């Protein structure tokens, strides 16, 4: 019977902008979609914990 | 080189540590690319 | 009693010699990691 995944952390800018640092200014006025997505990947790590 | 360096060959601009590359490019290579076609090594336009 | 516990013993000796046989036995574990893995790839690849 499984029990756990694998924990992951994803770094937004890093995987949208890279090194772009105008990228990384424009993603700033989509919200906070980010927030929700770590929100998320940190719930399901403490869940798997 | 082995520096945090703002680069720019040949108009591949970006921000990296340069190095002195071990993998062996053929004559007729002068640009790698690792997995999701990132730049991975590039041999200086002025000394190759 | 002897017969019960040579049967046990007998028992776990045939769930070694399975589980070292058959290196399937244990997909059903090795599936979530596949697709762990498969889900991250197909994330970096979609960067290209
Ligand atoms: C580049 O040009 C300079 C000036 O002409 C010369 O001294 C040097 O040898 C050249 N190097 C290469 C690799 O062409």
């Amino acid at each position: 019977l499984p029990v756990s995944m694998t924990k992951t952390s994803v770094d937004c800018t890093m995987y949208i902008c890279g090194d772009s640092t105008e990228c990384s200014n424009l993603l700033l006025q989509y919200g906070s979609f980010c927030t929700q997505l770590k929100r998320a990947l940190t719930g399901i790590a403490v869940e798997q914990d | 080189k082995n520096k945090c360096v703002n680069f720019n060959f040949n108009g591949l601009k970006g921000t990296g540590v340069l190095t002195e590359s071990n993998k062996k490019f053929l004559p007729f290579q002068q640009f790698g690319r690792d997995i999701a076609d990132t730049t991975d090594a590039v041999r200086d336009p002025q000394t190759l | 009693q002897k017969l019960i516990a040579n049967q046990f013993n007998s028992a776990i000796g045939k769930i070694q010699d399975s589980l070292s046989s058959t290196a399937s036995a244990l997909g059903k574990l090795q599936d979530v990691v596949n697709h762990n893995a498969q889900a991250l790839n197909t994330l970096v690849k979609q960067l290209s």
